[PDB]
């Protein structure tokens, strides 16, 4: 799940 | 303090045709900005990042729902989306989801709004729920159990003091989280039918959350 | 605690106590509704409603009810559940039925938390009392009266757990926050039942089937 | 729902 985990790096 | 409310609050106020297709589109958007509330969020962004992403894929709807719902305690009898955009009950009667509309708008809404329900109070609420012990594959629920027990320890001091005069009051708020659980399961199932049938465009980052683990 | 005590509504709990392991749980089910009924009706204040807010109250609220008191009745046992019926319920069993996960969740979420908090037989009762007394549930005729009730529990319950476990000063909100859980599994449950229903394998008892009736 | 009326009342 790409999105969320690039979202949840500053 | 180890759970200030000032900072769930600060958290709350950083952030801050057919009408599923709307709220479809409310709801990607929304993500995003839920994303970063969380990261706003006492000890939330030191979790490790697994377990955060356990956290938001299993409240984001409860997250979301919650903050419509009292951006909502303003509207007569409707919703307010974050797009600027007002979904009326009869516009969502119309569109064939009124049942479940109709239990955001008594439950929800209707109780937010009768409580006067503070954004502190909402932002605990949401991080209550944020904070999941019962979340599964989670890698320390004995430290997402302490801190929601951080939370909502927070809030019943907040309670007591800014509310002394009605010694109910710290209960009746939790006890809209039963509601909120059952209308977030009931919200959710209609997203997999609008992805099933295809009619409606779900945008990426609301596809994600959908789909499968 | 004067108009809802504690003493009487665990008397209402202490009152009632008690191959296919889902045949097993649908007759336990039906044998734990007609119980429920008595265990409500010693409720302070329930048989007072209006008779229609009585079987509305109990048709929402049954499941989460009976799966509270199973809960509770099984942090006794090491992986399984205790059923009134006086059997006992492995989750091997459930997982060779196809029910592993729901009855996990059962598991994890509900007798796990029961145990790891020693919830005692009058938090159960306050805990069942707030269920029953649900001011959500549509058709009632005077919804704030259950609401009113509502709080006269969850009053009393807080007042309990100050006095009884001063130690725990967040004692009273793990209770409450234990619903979440309780409603959602409750809805995976029936979600079951009707299945079980749908597909038509499973013996299923008149009490069970009217509970399993649309409005 | 016959059962239910039917306990609730005696
Ligand atoms: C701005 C909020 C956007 C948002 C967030 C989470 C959601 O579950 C929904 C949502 C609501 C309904 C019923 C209407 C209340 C149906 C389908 C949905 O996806 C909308
Ligand atoms: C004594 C009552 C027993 C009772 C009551 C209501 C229920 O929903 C269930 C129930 C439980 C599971 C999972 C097993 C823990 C699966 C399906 C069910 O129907 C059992």
């Amino acid at each position: 799940h790409k999105i969320l985990h690039r979202l949840l790096q500053d | 303090e180890d759970m200030p409310v000032e900072r769930i609050l600060e958290a709350e106020l950083a952030v801050e045709n057919d009408p599923v297709t709307n709220i479809c589109q409310a709801a990607d958007k929304q993500l995003f900005t839920l994303v970063e509330w969380a990261k706003r969020i006492p000890h939330f962004s030191e979790l490790p990042l697994d377990d955060q992403v356990i956290l938001l894929r299993a409240g984001w709807n409860e997250l979301l729902i919650a903050s419509f719902s009292h951006r909502s305690i303003a509207v007569k009898d409707g919703i307010l989306l974050a797009t600027g955009l007002h979904v009326h009950r009869n516009s969502a009667h119309s569109a064939g989801v009124g049942a479940i509309f109709d239990r955001v708008l008594t439950e929800l809404v209707s109780k937010m709004r009768d409580m006067q329900m503070d954004k502190t109070e909402l932002g605990c609420l949401r991080a209550i729920v944020l904070f999941n012990p019962d979340s599964k594959g989670l890698s320390n629920p004995a430290e997402v159990e302490a801190l929601r027990e951080k939370v909502y320890a927070s809030l019943e001091a907040y309670c007591k003091h800014k509310y002394p005069e009605q010694p109910g009051r710290f209960a009746k708020l939790l006890l809209r989280l039963p509601a909120l659980r059952s209308i977030g399961l009931k919200c959710l199932e209609h997203l997999f039918f609008f992805k099933l049938i295809g009619d409606t465009p779900i945008d990426t980052f609301l596809m994600e959350m959908l789909e499968a683990p």
